[PDB]
């Protein structure tokens, strides 16, 4: 999920 | 060179999702991307066509990384596993399975019997390529681990960690050789060995980017000027050309800095979202890049 917050 | 001058020269779309991860194979032929879609694409380097869609994780993927002979490539998922696939026939060769979170990051070393992964459940893995069987779990961080890297011959992995610090493992025996301590310890996003192997390159969410000297475990060149204070995002040493140092940017930008002087030579301006992910070519003087959701693509350019 690094594309993540 | 005392500046590049890069170019756009093609947007690559395909992804569903934010792209999470862009590598070029070892051979400099292909571009291998991940994405919160849960897919990985396969790319040509020169042409930017499109080749195949690999597919198998059941959740997003953060990274992915390639064997030193091109061939195999290796996925971390939020999925809790990693995935070892052959490019050529695009099936999965085996699930690695043991981290008990997400898997955010992963390297082959240079021999590619090995694989390292770093995970949110703190722990840096070691794997048997061959096999596929967990070989070491290093109780590496008190944090999710952000980057994991083999260094110029293998025999040496640096991790980073939202713990703040930076760590140097010994492969061979897993044991802990050095620990980089900050006394504001901001977050290490992203860290990763020179081509050299004597140094270090980490990010840290406080929009800053340094260079270390691990073994004398002292800073030496600190690149500042972008935004990076969010996500984890991959920063690279090119040497194909002039001495630079690529990062990707939170203000929708690819910064370009002069190693030496740490002045910012180039910002490539294109994209439409957070540039999540940038990599450079071994030979030639191109850098992919590639942005979260509102964007979803991917990005080469070219210099020279």
């Amino acid at each position: 999920a690094r594309t993540k917050q | 060179p005392v500046k590049p001058n890069y170019a756009l020269k093609f947007t690559l779309a395909g992804h569903t999702k934010a792209v999470s991860s862009v590598k070029f194979s070892p051979n400099g032929e292909w571009l291998a991307s991940s994405s919160a879609d849960k897919l990985i694409k396969i790319w040509g380097a020169y042409d930017g066509k499109f080749e195949k869609t690999i597919s198998g994780h059941k959740l997003g993927i953060s990274d992915v990384a390639w064997s030193s002979d091109s061939n195999l490539l290796v996925s971390a998922s939020d999925d809790k596993t990693l995935k070892i696939w052959d490019v050529s026939s695009g099936k999965c060769l085996k699930t690695l399975k043991g981290h008990s979170n997400y898997v955010f990051c992963c390297n082959f070393n240079p021999q590619s019997n090995l694989i390292v992964s770093g995970s949110f459940d703190e722990s840096v893995r070691i794997w048997d390529v061959k096999t596929g069987k967990c070989l070491k779990t290093l109780p590496a961080h008190s944090d999710p681990v952000s980057a994991v890297h083999f260094n110029r011959d293998g025999s040496l992995i640096v991790s980073s960690s939202y713990d703040g610090l930076c760590r140097i493992w010994d492969t061979a025996s897993g044991q802990c050789l050095k620990t980089l301590i900050d006394d504001d310890n901001p977050p290490v996003s992203f860290v990763k060995f020179s081509p050299n192997g004597k140094y270090i390159l980490a990010a840290t969410l406080d929009n800053t980017l340094k260079l270390w000297d691990y073994s004398k475990g002292k800073c030496l060149k600190t690149y500042t000027g972008h935004k990076n204070e969010k996500y984890c995002i991959f920063a690279n040493f090119s040497v194909t050309g002039g001495k630079w140092i690529v990062s990707g940017s939170e203000d929708n930008l690819v910064y370009i800095w002069n190693l030496q002087t740490k002045e910012i030579v180039q910002k490539l301006q294109g994209h439409t979202d957070v540039v999540i992910s940038t990599a450079c070519h071994p030979t030639e003087n191109i850098i992919a890049s590639a942005a979260l959701e509102n964007d979803k693509t991917i990005k080469l350019w070219k210099s020279d």
